[PDB]
DNA sequence: TGGAGAATCCCGGTGCCGAGGCCGCTCAATTGGTCGTAGACAGCTCTAGCACCGCTTAAACGCACGTACGCGCTGTCCCCCGC
DNA sequence: CGGGGGACAGCGCGTACGTGCGTTTAAGCGGTGCTAGAGCTGTCTACGACCAATTGAGCGGCCTCGGCACCGGGATTCTCCAG
């Protein structure tokens, strides 16, 4: 009414809080949805997105590109064992796998 | 004519090095869509499939086949072998629970 | 006494 | 239309195994690969048909395929 | 009509973590589906955690437990640190 | 002390209906109770995500029928929904 | 009012419609819950319970046992193909595994 | 308490294999079996610890144990 | 006596192993002793919340779940040994089963 | 151990197709009140978990000989690969 | 269709648990004692829901563009050499 400042900017988060709160209320996941819970979820989503985008940018620097393609995202996810454990039963479209060569198959 | 023909097994590694890092798809769109129509004909008829749904189905099937082929190759090199067999696929299916 | 092995008792 | 399991091409199966790092492919691999692809495809298509018949729809959308893959724990991104 | 998406927010994250790179539209859809899937998993875990102990609300501890359950290890504890930093920034 | 929700008498009368001379031990009955609770949770979650997909705030018998066709494979679901069908045919 | 009659007897069911409705409403699965959904869920649960207990009794009939023990439930679950497919990721306590021997192991 | 990883005895692993249908048992299977058992046990135990600090509880309940098992898709029936 | 100086019945390697398989896949008892399992449970909680108690029902549930997971892994290992034209199981078979299942 | 075949890499230039940046608007985002209500919170039971000990006996540790499967080396020719 | 090569069977070594026995030892039964927080319920109190008003950045759409992909040329590089 006086000055509408976003609560995501109050916590220093780029990811929204009102959208997360509205989606939590719309799905009826609980009778009440707290105040710090969407902020925590937005911060965790921001950290995950920043880490995955940083790994994808590193892979794009390795293969000399500046635009992140689905192959770069797949390589970033499947490179470290942390995201491999997290995204174990998750597949990514428009992407392959690591170009690993077995020692026995090598001539 | 051919001075060299490339000993067997190394052209396979050439296609491996080309296609593990590749981005374009391998299964052709039209026969996969036709197989989708044949499969859906056994289910409720007068059914349609949009381009995005067919693309998602093709990507999921190719990813599942890639994972199954990786498991099959791992089982083949596990059995002191190099060639993959249908029994290796059956073993991978039994281990994975599918 | 079962010396060494059980045998047929 | 009635016989379309031969539409899955044998060198396409070869390319799929080359993406999987397979060096040597036997001749009996192709038929078993077509069979497992057929049963997986018919399971996912049956799930998508049920999903699109709950919504009183006659065309299957990509979101139906995404939710069908999420039902079996094989969630795919991009759609 | 309107379509809810996280595309522009992910763009701000990208320019705040990598100011010299971009991202394609198919990769944008992949990012949107990834964000939706992680949000779905964490929200379902938090709702289950509230349901198990007769709790009708979702607090910061619900998302704390969901993150320490679903997210593994080092990634999980950095997400925990980021969430606690955001909570402390809100309470300050 | 406090009352606890359980599926004891219902599973027992179903067992007596199908097997008048066969009992059940406590451990196996706890397994059956947990099986009923887990199938209830799975069907409820499937119907919830089906209703959220269609922007539907109402879960009817059609959502339960769709969930039983989805989760339960083969003909085992079909007779089940057929039972549900005659259940509706006995309710209306 | 009038005579109290449960909805399970009206629908020809043994599983409680009202208890299933209560767990559906308090389980925050949806904002609104239909009348036929608890009846359908109770019918499905009753049919599955009857089938599983009948299979357990059949597996325990030749074992000279008139009581259902967890081994009988495990045998009934893993013997049926559709029950094995549905309960693929299900662990049954005090049940073990099926007593099957491979042909190569037998001399 | 400092060292009881040898508590899972070798004949116990032998009986584990005899339930699993194994005919002959090697001497190097025990260390890897104990290692993967330790990994799975510590994963489920850390999940149960997260569940028990969710509700300010110092003890671990079997209900939380089967919930943690259901979280990883290995749900246990009868507790 | 025993047909002269002789020796025990002396079953060949494998026969009493299938006897153990037959008698031991149907008695559905517990294969790991409870106190060593509880001691191992308390050991691997020392890098965790240290002052933590464990219920008897929770200990039994964890023991049963780990036992079932281990016998499923042993079934996978035996099928991988038969896959490799072998009878004995190797730790590399366990690694293969865990990698195919997604746990390695 | 210096030439071919095939194959990938590099480079300059160009088509162009999404990629990225900018303006109105709105509907979802933010702000300001109450208020039942669910969640902390603190004083009670007391349930079941933790700790120590006698005994024993069946599970378990270590040793003794053996054979049967694991492993090393060959041949066929049939199946698979390169074109 | 021509060539490669290795799966499977065979033969031979080998060795290490298999089975059993002598010896150890702690799992478990049973008991007693202590006690930490599950759990229970009354009480206080901020908090999210709800609603009215307001304003504001994402959405839709549009304009310009620039790196992705590709088409010509040229080389580094794997492979198999017969030497």
């Amino acid at each position: 009414r006086a000055k509408a400042k976003t609560r995501s900017s109050r916590a220093g988060l780029q990811f929204p809080v009102g959208r997360v709160h509205r989606l939590l209320r719309k799905g009826n996941y609980a009778e009440r949805v707290g105040a710090g819970a969407p902020v925590y979820l937005a911060a965790v989503l921001e950290y995950l997105t920043a880490e995955i985008l940083e790994l994808a940018g590193n892979a794009a620097r390795d293969n000399k590109k500046t635009r992140i393609i689905p192959r770069h995202l797949q390589l970033a996810v499947r490179n470290d064992e942390e995201l491999n454990k997290l995204l174990g039963r998750v597949t990514i479209a428009q992407g392959g796998v690591l170009p690993n060569i077995q020692s026995v198959l090598l001539p | 004519k051919k001075p060299h023909r490339y000993r067997p097994g190394t052209v396979a590694l050439r296609e491996i090095r080309r296609y593990q890092k590749s981005t374009e798809l391998l299964i052709r769109k039209l026969p996969f869509q036709r197989l989708v129509r044949e499969i859906a004909q056994d289910f409720k008829t007068d059914l349609r499939f949009q381009s995005s749904a067919v693309m998602a189905l093709q990507e999921a099937s190719e990813a599942y086949l890639v994972a199954l082929f990786e498991d099959t190759n791992l089982a083949a090199i596990h059995a002191k072998r190099v060639t993959i067999m249908p029994k290796d696929i059956q073993l991978a299916r039994r281990i994975r629970g599918e | 006494h079962y010396q060494g092995w059980k045998s047929s008792w | 239309l009635r016989d379309n399991i031969q539409g899955i091409t044998k060198p396409a199966i070869r390319r799929l195994a080359r993406r999987g790092g397979v060096k040597r492919i036997s001749g009996l691999i192709y038929e078993e690969t077509r069979g497992v692809l057929k049963v997986f495809l018919e399971n996912v298509i049956r799930d998508a048909v049920t999903y699109t018949e709950h919504a009183k729809r006659k065309t299957v959308t990509a979101m139906d395929v995404v939710y069908a893959l999420k039902r079996q724990g094989r969630t795919l991104y991009g759609f | 009509t309107r379509k809810e998406s996280y595309a522009i927010y992910v763009y701000k994250v990208l320019k705040q973590v990598h100011p010299d790179t971009g991202i394609s539209s198919k990769a944008m859809s992949i990012m949107n589906s990834f964000v939706n899937d992680v949000f779905e998993r964490i929200a379902g875990e938090a709702s289950r955690l509230a349901h198990y102990n007769k709790r009708s609300t979702i607090t910061s501890r619900e998302i704390q437990t969901a993150v320490r359950l679903l997210l593994p290890g080092e990634l999980a504890k950095h997400a925990v640190s980021e969430g606690t930093k955001a909570v402390t920034k809100y309470t300050s």
